[PDB]
């Protein structure tokens, strides 16, 4: 209660820059998989964008929207320009890591982790 | 089905735990008395809503939420539970 | 006489205090807590809000011609609720002084920019986003210029383990460089140094 | 000084060897552990125990600054011998 | 202006730490006990925060401890309890508190040592 | 043989003898494949259908305050009472108390140092029972 | 169990598993893969080499210090067998060739060596021993080096019972031999195909997908005495295959008709190459037999994998056969083949 407001003055107006945001990659992730050679397709790369979305759809405060709006379009900014090269961009998609289990036998197995 | 054995949680000095503390000093004495081989583990806690667990043959657990409720009261919730 | 302790020209301790009063009552909006250390260097603590009219202030101001920004630092404290506390270091080139001028901030609680006022600002002004996540108003760039393109963090927050969460290796099933979480191979060893016994008694903080 | 393992593999002087069935072997073969054969253990008792007048004597390497730090043993005991701590040597009085 | 938030603080997603160590992750809030070797207390009067301890196990090569997390070495000092509970929730992490353990004002007299029919006499000096 | 961690190893609930619940925490992770304690029957559980319902250690802190509210309250003590309940129906049995003197099992100091299995494994401890009855 | 090959860690590198391997093929194209994937967690991998320690060099990484250790041999030479399979685990051995040598013929390099392997396995005491087949390895067969296989297979679990077969199909890569040799049929300006490719089908499995069935092989406390068929899905028809490399490889496509005995006296004049040959008699024959079905066997989907299609993982290779005004060019615009269950 009683906290200044950063570009959000509520809930509702923030989460037009996201959709103006999902609007600015969803228009961009079939540029980036030509212009860097990506070995995937754009129909599975908007898929995780969408799923980077659902990551954050959980938040409510509008000054932490704002921020991640904020993150995103630089995120944006260096994938508009190929500052960040098919490394970064294929860094999202984790194509190595093991997929970490979630059953609880499977934990105990392996690991002492809770 | 058949009971196995019952617990009673209460505060010390919590007014909501009135008719729990007076159940005790006097019907506590009988019932052990009637039923010599069923725990009743009654714990004293500091803040917490009076309850009376019940446990059955199987993995199973009936709960009571007896707050504020007379001495007398629970004498009739606990008989329940037996029969 | 004393080769060991420092001399202490107190000349200077008198000028410099003069001026952070004069600087307190020509500023009152704003200017909270001036001070002066041992080491003879000001300390102007100033409101958030009131960065570009004390920085603009103490740049034009003819008794007061602070025109080179010497650094934008940041200090992290997690247990002051105001976490960040931006650090401005000025200099004159006219009057031989140095002035610093703070303010608080948080990780919601952005400051505004002052690129208008010292251009210098500018890399430092994104140093600071990049490395605490200081948001800034007004600026215009306003990009990492430090950590690497992919970053999910902001390295100097003290909650930062130093190790980081990420490390870099080469892979050849996907033949380029991948990112796992770090599994170091000696962890560090950190160091209780910490002497049990008052090393100062004259920053006492009684109970 | 140095003894060879059941295995065939070379003990330090810290006593470590690897056992016959270790994975951890595989490194020396095509290689060789190396152990250092100058002993500390040995070397240190093949010392002669010194012989002193007073019942207190100083120890240090014995180049002074190149040595180690001044320290005073007692020589009271006759059942044991005095040992400087930092350097093995040992001092007896009579 | 001013806005309205009854929204407990909440900055997990900005901060950027993996979701493997804010869910499971485990903080303590405590004062850290004075070494009992040195009759000192300064180590005290700071309000620390560890994280829960992980494994840790012998490098095959050479022995060293290696370990698989980063957050086990990091430490934070806070003045008072308050001020860390409220990092602790505003970072996302669960948290538990000991209580201060400050020592009891004790009755030492010099006069007790010599007593004509009390048992506190010392039988030497 | 199922291997469980000790004391050092796991974080765990002990009351003392006052009732006061204390909480050890994780100093080292046990060797080798062994898991801790309660992790075992948990996982023993789902191999059969008995499934139970708690999943990690946060949960079973939980279960522990249904059983007992105190164990989960750490570091306080709770002013037991209704000792005169206890005592009645102590009075009510016809047992005597048997005719032969009773003897503490630690007469003597080398008793002290042997009385449990880390004790018992220890090197330490086997010097000083050596050293106390020479 | 000793207690340095008890697992420990999260997985990952300056990790242990207790997988201490020997991998004898680490040098070959399968064998990056597989050290990989035992080095990418905590593995200690020994890897026998006869090449130069150039070749090797590009395999010291995917290991963290000193979980790769490399010992020389010679496969005539025994008692350099021994030594390298002594303290092992596992013994995963991936040795073979699709050409005769001066030294080493098919029965020298699919027979001999895994009996040498298997036999100083056994005596040296491995818990398990993964071997590697071709799926078309029946006896009754045309190409000499899958008969050859057929006895290896038979004679290394008659010496070491209880190991793993692992049977995958053609694999296809990056550095394969698979896409890369249709896709390098564009030097000639043609494709040379037996009966156009049709009456032949091709079931591609990829290296990763049989990678990490090989390292799970030596995980799972079952698949200790079973014989596995790595095949892979959407069994394509060679035609539809080849004219999907092009597809990818923005080339051309130009099949036509020609007789397998002089499409293999052909192949037998690339065979006398002193260096390594196009195209072999042999190579011919194994390009155009029809893989066999995987029902009788238990499979990728039996042991925790899942299967990769081709059309997923087929630009990642057939990219560097594309020319400028084609490299940009996206999944979107192949049309991808036609599965076949003939
Ligand atoms: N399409 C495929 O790739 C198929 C592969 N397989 C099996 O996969 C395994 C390897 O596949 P791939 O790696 O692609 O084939 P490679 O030829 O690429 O692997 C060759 C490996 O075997 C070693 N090798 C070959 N001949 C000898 C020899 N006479 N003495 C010692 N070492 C030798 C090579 O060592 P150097 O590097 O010194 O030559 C190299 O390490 C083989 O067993 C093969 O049968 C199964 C079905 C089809
Ligand atoms: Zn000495």
């Amino acid at each position: 209660t009683s906290v200044k407001p950063i570009f959000s003055r509520d809930l509702n107006e923030a989460k037009r820059r996201v959709r103006e945001l999902y609007r600015a990659w969803y228009r961009e992730v079939p540029n980036t998989v030509h212009l860097m050679q990506l070995d995937i397709t754009v129909k599975q790369g908007r898929d995780k964008v969408r799923e980077m979305f659902m990551k954050n759809a959980h938040v409510t405060d509008p000054r932490v929207v704002d921020l991640l709006v904020i993150k995103g379009k630089m995120e944006l900014q260096e994938t508009i320009k190929v500052w960040k090269q098919r490394t970064h961009v294929m860094r999202f998609f984790h194509e190595t890591e093991t997929p970490r289990p979630k059953d609880f036998l499977s934990k105990f197995y392996m690991g002492h982790d809770p | 089905l058949g009971l196995r054995e019952i617990r009673v949680h209460l505060c010390q000095r919590s007014p909501g735990s009135q008719g729990v503390r007076d159940f005790i000093v006097q019907r506590y004495v009988e019932l052990k008395k009637a039923h010599p081989n069923l725990p009743i583990l009654i714990r004293e806690c500091s803040e917490v809503q009076p309850k009376l667990w019940a446990r059955y043959a199987f993995g199973q657990e009936k709960t009571v939420s007896l707050n504020n409720l007379s001495a007398d009261e629970v004498t009739r919730a606990m008989q329940n539970v037996l029969s | 006489k004393r080769p060991t302790v420092r001399p202490r020209s107190d000349v200077t301790h008198k000028q410099l205090s003069a001026f952070g009063e004069y600087v307190a009552e020509i500023l009152p909006k704003y200017v909270q807590q001036v001070q002066v250390s041992c080491l003879d260097e000001l300390e102007i603590c100033i409101h958030p809000d009131g960065v570009i009219p004390t920085l603009t202030f103490l740049r034009d101001h003819t008794n007061a011609q602070f025109k080179s920004l010497a650094d934008l630092t940041a200090v992290d404290v997690p247990t002051r609720q105001n976490r960040f506390e931006i650090v401005y270091n000025l200099l004159s080139l006219r009057f031989n002084s140095r002035i610093r001028v703070k303010t608080y901030a948080d990780e919601l609680t952005p400051i505004d920019s002052i690129v208008s006022v010292h251009i210098a600002a500018n890399w430092y002004e994104r140093e600071v986003w990049d490395m605490f996540g200081v948001f800034f108003f007004n600026h215009p760039d306003l990009r990492r210029i430090l950590t690497d393109y992919g970053f999910e963090g902001h390295p100097f927050r003290k909650d930062f383990p130093l190790t980081g969460y990420v490390e870099l290796r080469y892979d050849d099933e996907v033949k380029r460089v991948v990112a796992e979480p770090v599994e170091l191979a000696q962890e560090f060893r950190k160091f209780d140094l910490n002497s049990p016994w008052e090393a100062f008694p004259a920053y006492r903080q009684p109970p | 000084g140095v003894q060879v393992s059941p295995s065939g593999e070379k003990i330090t002087h810290t006593g470590q060897v690897y056992d016959e069935k270790d994975y951890r072997r595989v490194r020396f073969v095509d290689r060789q552990k190396e152990v250092n054969e100058n002993f500390a253990i040995d070397l240190i008792a093949q010392q002669p125990v010194n012989e002193v007048e007073h019942r207190i004597i100083a120890c240090d390497g014995g180049g002074g600054a190149l040595g180690h730090p001044k320290v005073y043993i007692n020589l009271d005991k006759e059942t044991k011998t005095g040992t400087c701590g930092y350097c093995g040597l040992q001092f007896k009085q009579h | 202006q001013l806005i309205t938030v009854d929204e407990k603080l909440d900055i997990t997603t900005l901060t950027g730490v993996p979701e493997e160590h804010i869910k499971t992750r485990k903080v303590r809030i405590f004062v850290p006990a004075r070494n009992n070797m040195q009759s000192g207390v300064n180590n005290t009067k700071k309000w620390k925060m560890e994280f829960d301890t992980r494994e840790r196990w012998e490098n095959p090569l050479m022995g060293w401890a290696s370990t698989a997390d980063p957050l086990s070495n990091m430490v934070l000092t806070f003045s008072a309890k308050e001020d860390a509970i409220a990092f602790a929730e505003k970072n996302g992490w669960s948290y538990d508190v000991e209580e201060k353990k400050v020592p009891k004002p004790k009755s030492k007299s010099y006069g007790a040592n010599f007593s004509w029919n009390k048992r506190t006499r010392v039988s030497t000096k | 043989i199922l291997p469980g961690a000790a004391y050092t190893e796991k974080s765990a609930t002990y009351v003392n003898t006052e009732g006061r619940a204390q909480q050890t925490k994780v100093a080292v992770t046990p060797p080798g494949l062994a898991r801790e304690d309660w992790k075992i029957i948990r996982a023993l559980s789902e191999i059969a259908g008995i499934t139970l319902p708690y999943d990690t250690l946060d949960q079973v802190r939980n279960r522990l305050e249904e059983v007992s509210p105190n164990l989960v309250r750490y570091d306080d003590i709770e002013e037991t009472n209704y000792f005169q309940q206890a005592s009645e129906l102590a009075k009510l049995v016809n047992q005597e108390v048997l005719a032969d003197p009773l003897v503490p099992p630690q007469l003597t100091i080398k008793d002290f140092y042997m009385t449990d299995s880390i004790s018992r494994a220890s090197q330490t401890m086997a010097k000083c029972v050596k050293a106390v009855t020479e | 169990l000793h207690h340095a090959v008890i697992p420990h860690g999260k997985g990952g590198r300056s990790s242990v598993s207790g997988v201490v391997a020997t991998v004898f093929g680490a040098t070959g194209f399968l064998g990056r893969y597989v050290v990989n994937h035992l080095g990418r967690m905590g593995s200690q991998v020994i890897i026998p080499y006869r090449c130069d320690v150039y070749d090797i060099m590009h395999l010291r990484l995917m290991g963290d210090l000193g979980q790769l250790t490399f010992l020389e041999w010679d496969a005539r030479d025994k008692d350099s067998i021994r030594k390298a399979v002594q303290h092992s685990n596992v013994v995963i051995n991936l040795i073979g060739r699709e050409w005769e040598t001066r030294n080493f013929d098919f029965e020298d390099v699919f027979v001999n060596i895994p009996r040498a392997i298997a036999q100083a396995s056994k005596e040296a005491g491995v818990e398990r021993f993964i071997h590697v087949s071709h799926l078309n390895a029946s006896m009754k067969s045309s190409s000499k080096s899958l008969r050859s296989k057929a006895v290896g297979e038979k004679e290394v679990r008659s010496v070491f019972p209880e190991a793993i077969i692992i049977r995958p199909s053609d694999i296809f890569g990056r550095e394969d031999r698979f896409l890369n040799h249709f896709a390098n049929y564009r030097w000639f300006l043609a494709v040379p195909l037996v009966s156009l490719g049709f009456k032949t089908v091709k079931q591609p499995v990829y290296v990763a997908d049989v990678s990490k069935g090989i390292v799970n092989a030596t995980k799972d406390p079952d698949a200790v005495g079973k014989t596995f068929a790595f095949t892979g899905p959407n069994r394509y028809l060679l035609f539809h295959l080849v004219k999907y490399i092009f597809g990818m490889t923005h080339r051309t496509f130009i099949p036509y008709p020609l007789p397998l005995f002089v499409y293999s006296w052909i192949g037998k004049l690339f065979g006398l190459s002193p260096f390594e040959p196009w195209t072999t008699k042999d190579k011919v024959e194994r390009i155009h037999i029809s893989d066999v079905m995987p029902t009788d066997l238990p499979g990728l989907e039996d042991l925790g994998v899942q299967p990769t299609p081709l059309e997923l993982k087929s630009i990642e290779v057939l990219r560097r056969h594309r020319t400028y005004r084609w490299l940009s060019s996206e999944i979107e615009e192949t049309k991808p083949a036609k599965t076949v269950n003939y």
